[PDB]
């Protein structure tokens, strides 16, 4: 099987700038003169994979004028003459000379800019969900930059450890910041124990802390 | 336009069998070659198998070879793929591609140029488990949301006011929870002076146990 390599792997770039994504082949992909049997895909966040450039070069319909694929034989690059915010997302080659067709591990291109502090809300357990025995609290932090924030739970200024889990938005299109909700599960019979639930967001030596009571 | 729709994916025991179906239009279907392409849970994709417009020839990735086989209904302009002896490999959303032209003497290959919207193969021993929906009720900006919790298989798709609100709409990877069961929570965030004229509602798909929730957030 023909063994494709993406460099690199991840891709910050500043809207604007020019970005490069180059693949190797373990084998030539030239059938003939003219036919390099390349493709390149774009993957966004929650989508499925859409065509880019097909045989080394051809750009696919309603593909910009800004991408474009060049190479030959073992070697192609998918060139972004400027990239855009709304570029984020996973760029795979693939070859198509043989089965099985083989892709890359893909490449995710991440957009540079300026610092975002969240904005950070907390949400108590509904009463829907205290009738059945577990409460869920969450707390939300919106549209920041960059990715790394810790969230720390405190209850009764007690800090909690193993009963949150979270997870984070991928860039979005237009603004290219993150979102991230973290959740902290206890049982009904601990949560109507305590009375003060407090989610505290750290950037840098910076500390925002949002609070509820819970009677 | 060109569509591709999948359906057909679900929770299957090891060992288990599923058949995945992708209907085309706005293509003359037995013209061209059909390929499934898949990709497993945080993964990168992964070619499956294809079959000629003709049913003349068929293609399969080593992995599967044997277990799987592909198939078309020219007349029903329908790809199917029949997965049989599942193991936990096979647990990837499953694409299928409109590939190369294959009638004429010479194919032509014009990329894998259209892409069906995907269905999730889950091979797993545990049940299926329909979601809860929890509100998440309420600066000029409020935010709101809903949690979708324990649920399983893969996926729940949310949307919000029937899919007319969009702007500010953040849905979040699923967490696998401790339990073996996902969690997933959705939330918006909109004008403060809205919240009383204009009402939110998240709308809540779960295909695998046919639950389809609509809720009100106050």
């Amino acid at each position: 099987d023909i063994v494709m390599t993406q460099s690199p792997l991840s891709l910050p770039v500043t809207p604007g700038e020019p970005a490069s994504i180059s693949c190797r082949s373990s084998q030539s992909l030239l059938y003939s003169i003219g036919y390099n049997y390349l493709d390149w895909y774009l993957q966004k966040s929650g989508q499925s994979p859409q065509l880019l450039i097909y045989l080394g070069s051809n750009r696919a319909s309603g593909v910009p004028d800004r991408f474009s694929g060049s190479g030959s034989g073992t070697d192609f690059t998918l060139k972004i003459s400027r990239v855009e915010a709304e570029d984020v997302g996973f760029y795979y080659c693939m070859q198509a000379l043989q089965t099985p067709y083989t892709f890359g591990q893909g490449t995710k291109l991440e957009i540079k800019r300026t610092v975002a502090a969240p904005s950070v809300f907390i949400f108590p357990p509904s009463d829907e969900q205290l009738k059945s025995g577990t409460a869920s609290v969450v707390c939300l932090l919106n549209n920041f930059y960059p990715r790394e924030a810790k969230v720390q739970w405190k209850v009764d200024n007690a800090l909690q450890s193993g009963n949150s889990q979270e997870s984070v938005t991928e860039q979005d299109s237009k603004d290219s910041t993150y979102s991230l909700s973290s959740t902290l599960t206890l049982s009904k019979a601990d949560y109507e124990k305590h009375k003060v639930y407090a989610c505290e967001v750290t950037q840098g030596t910076t500390s925002v802390t949002k609070s509820f009571n819970r009677g | 336009e060109v569509q591709l729709v999948e359906s057909g994916g679900g929770l299957e025991q090891p060992g288990g069998s599923l058949r995945l179906s992708c209907a085309g239009s706005g293509f003359t279907f037995r013209d061209y070659a059909m390929t499934w392409v898949r990709q497993a849970p945080g993964k990168g994709l992964e070619w499956v198998s294809s079959i000629s417009g003709s049913g003349g020839n068929t293609y399969y990735a080593d992995s599967v070879k044997g277990r799987f086989t592909i198939s078309r209904d020219n007349s029903k302009n329908t790809l199917y793929l029949q997965m049989n002896s599942l193991r936990a490999e096979d647990t990837a959303v499953y694409y299928c591609a409109k590939d190369r032209l294959s009638i004429t003497i010479r194919p032509r290959y014009y990329g894998l140029d259209v892409w069906g919207q995907g269905t999730t193969v889950t091979v797993s021993s545990a049940s299926t488990k329909g979601p809860s929906v929890f509100p998440l009720a309420p600066e000029s900006t409020a935010a709101l949301g809903c949690l979708v919790k324990d649920y399983f298989p893969e996926p729940v798709t949310v949307s919000w006011n029937s899919g007319a609100l969009t702007s500010g709409v953040h849905t979040f990877p699923a967490v696998l929870q401790s339990s073996g069961l996902y969690s997933l929570s959705s939330v918006v965030t909109v004008p403060s002076s809205s919240l009383g004229t204009k009402t939110y509602t998240c709308n809540v798909d779960h295909k695998p146990s046919n639950t389809k929730v609509d809720k009100r957030v106050e």
